[PDB]
């Protein structure tokens, strides 16, 4: 099944699709095509959980139901700095204003 | 003239399954022989229903509550044809992909009473867009124009 | 009794007969206002062979005067030959019951059964056996009025021999009595309560009589009062003389109707 | 090819060119210059949702499958309407 993802690092968000049956390593190949950093220089996360290269996205819990085109799932991304990886740091999106009174019950 | 969007009086029976593959309560609408829309009983989300129609009858489908447009087999109009091998005709009713703007107008309409549109902090052009509710007559006008245009293409 | 063709406006075609197409239309008379009518038409104009058998169907309906049987309004013998009938403006019962499946109360469904029972008690009193009682042949004049339709147009169109409506003695012996009309009536009542579902869907005509003879019957409709299903069961007594008369069905339907009105 | 859409608060959204071209405004901003689009007036919570709309639109346009509702929380509906009105999508 197709899964729809937001791959998020700092203030960067990639919108991409893959398959339940694609591996973490294949998602890293998609990031490399876009951000020009190879898989061995990337760590992908579901929340705080570091993802192994061999697992399928589906095995990591990215499914047709949790990763939808209209509601994509977040994958966290950290690059190697020097001899070590930077900490996972995702800047939140801005927040909406207060709901106007005429839009409440 | 005569209305272009009307059912033909064929009296050739056709068995149809109206499949509501939408999350909306669906109003089936039959265009009679004078091209006037007639409402039929509503279809709850996820429900199919065997119904009796005729070859060359025109149907369209709407949200029962809001009158938003729905597709039937990926198009606006459904015309029952000859049953073959005794196989009933499927009418797969779905949401269209609404423009983001139209989907936004549906949501603000469902949250705000019309008398309160003018309390919203948006430009006047969008007050007018909120007030321009979907309705079958407007869509029949539009569909008639698109058919008249289509029949005139080529020389 | 001829009528003036000029006072007839031919409308859309609402069906077909053995003889010709059938149309809706209007009839304004010198003695009464505008009246919606059905026009039976005839393709052939053979004096004794086809014109006779066709005008016969008007003769048959002229015999009857009942609020729940379509009246003959008149004929036209001049060409083309046409028979003019009272129009039931709400069309056929089966279509009507599906359209109003979610908006019709049980009381109205029992009323339609009652009214048909009154027409059939009447037909029995004329020593007349209908042979073609089915929902397909019942017409809707208003929300509170159904009528038997044209006897000519009723023949073998229950939808070929209508095996799934027929009493066993009609299938087995081609015997046709009031008691066999009572069996068909039981099936018509089932049809009405099932909102125009045909009986024995998915069963081959040739297997119906074996199923009947094994004691199988159409099952209790959803939302059918037990007293009404018990009445249907009696209509489907294998032995014709154990079936109620239309007289007794009229009385018991009237009681079940009032019992229902009194509950809702 | 991918394109970068930059929100008012500096968030970079990388999306397929085909997806971005769903917006007639983005299409007009990417043709005229004789690729990267900056939006000084659309914040990241709105522009993220617009990009989700692009994904949805390309996935489900001319699909024979059942299509789900595009969900819009009440809190974002007004800002998203103004974004859609400006972006022509
Ligand atoms: C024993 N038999 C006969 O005598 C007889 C036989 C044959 C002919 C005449 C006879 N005599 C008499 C006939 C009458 N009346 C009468 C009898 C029949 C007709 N027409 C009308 C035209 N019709 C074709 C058509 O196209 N019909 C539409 C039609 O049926 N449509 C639209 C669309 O294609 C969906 C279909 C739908 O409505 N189907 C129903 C089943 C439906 C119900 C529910 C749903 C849905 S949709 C969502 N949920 C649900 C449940 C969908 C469809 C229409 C116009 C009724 C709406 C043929 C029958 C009209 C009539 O009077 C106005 N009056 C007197 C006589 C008299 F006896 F001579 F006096
Ligand atoms: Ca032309």
């Amino acid at each position: 099944m197709d899964v729809f993802l937001m791959i998020r690092r700092h203030k960067t968000t990639i919108f991409t699709d893959a398959k339940e049956s694609s591996t973490v390593f294949e998602l890293k190949r998609i990031v490399e095509g876009i951000l020009k950093r190879p898989p061995d220089e990337q760590r992908l996360y579901k929340d705080d959980q570091l993802l192994d290269d061999g697992k399928t996205l589906g095995e990591c819990g990215f499914t047709s139901q949790t990763a939808r085109p209209q509601a994509p799932a977040t994958v966290g991304l950290a690059f190697r700095a020097d001899d070590t990886f930077e900490a996972l740091c995702i800047e939140p999106f801005s927040s909406p204003p207060e709901l106007p009174d005429v839009m409440k019950p | 003239p005569r209305p272009v969007l009307r059912s033909v009086n064929s009296r050739e029976p056709s068995q149809v399954i109206f499949c509501n593959r939408s999350p909306r309560v669906v109003l089936p609408v039959w265009l009679n022989f004078d091209g006037e829309p007639q409402p039929y009983p509503t279809l709850p989300p996820g429900t199919g229903r065997r119904i009796h129609s005729y070859r060359g009858h025109l149907w369209l489908f709407r949200d029962a509550g809001t009158h938003d447009g729905l597709l039937v087999n990926q198009t606006e109009l459904f015309v029952p044809s000859l049953n073959v091998d005794g196989q009933p005709i499927f009418a797969n009713i779905t949401l269209p992909v609404y423009t983001l703007k139209e989907r936004c107008l549906q949501v603000v309409r469902s949250l705000v009473k019309p008398e309160n549109y003018r309390r919203l902090d948006i430009v006047r052009s969008l007050y007018e867009d909120l007030e321009d509710h979907p309705n079958v007559q407007k869509d029949l006008e539009r569909l008639t124009q698109e058919r008249i245009a289509h029949q005139r293409m080529g020389d | 009794y001829e009528i003036q063709r000029e006072r007839i406006e031919l409308g859309r075609c609402i069906g077909e007969g053995q003889f010709g197409d059938v149309h809706q239309g209007i009839y304004m008379s010198p003695e009464n206002p505008a009246l919606a009518v059905a026009i039976k038409t005839c393709k052939n104009c053979t004096s004794d062979s086809v014109r006779e058998k066709f005008l016969q169907e008007a003769l048959t309906m002229r015999q009857f005067d009942h609020p729940h049987i379509v009246k003959l309004i008149g004929v036209i013998t001049e060409n083309p030959v046409w028979i003019i009938m009272e129009l039931c403006t709400l069309g056929e019962l089966r279509s009507f019951l599906q359209v109003r499946k979610y908006s019709l109360d049980l009381a109205s469904l029992i009323l339609y059964a009652y009214q048909l029972s009154t027409a059939l008690a009447y037909l029995e009193s004329k020593r007349f056996v209908h042979r073609d009682i089915a929902a397909r042949n019942v017409l809707v004049s208003s929300n509170d009025c159904v009528k038997l339709g044209d006897f000519g147009l009723s023949r073998y169109m229950e939808d070929k021999l209508p095996i799934k409506w027929m009493a066993p003695e009609s299938i087995n012996f081609r015997r046709f009595t009031s008691a066999s009309d009572v069996w068909m009536f039981g099936v018509c009542m089932w049809e009405i309560l099932m909102h125009g579902v045909k009986p024995f869907q998915g069963v081959k005509n040739n297997d119906v009589i074996g199923r009947i003879e094994n004691g199988e019957r159409l099952p209790m409709p959803p939302n059918c009062p037990p007293t009404l299903y018990s009445l249907m069961t009696k209509c489907w007594a294998y032995d014709p003389s154990r079936r109620p008369r239309f007289t007794e069905l009229k009385a018991q339907l009237s009681t079940i109707l009032e019992e229902e009105k009194a509950q809702q | 090819m991918y394109v970068k859409l930059i929100s008012s608060d500096g968030h970079e959204f990388i999306v397929k060119r085909e997806h971005a071209l769903t917006s007639g405004t983005i299409k007009a901003m990417l043709s005229g210059p004789g690729n990267e689009v900056n939006f000084r007036e659309i914040p990241s919570h709105v522009l993220s949702k617009v990009c989700m709309y692009f994904t949805y639109k390309v996935r489900y346009t001319n699909s024979s499958t059942e299509i789900p509702e595009f969900p819009i929380a009440p809190e974002i509906a007004l800002e998203l309407l103004m974004a859609a009105n400006f972006l022509d999508c």
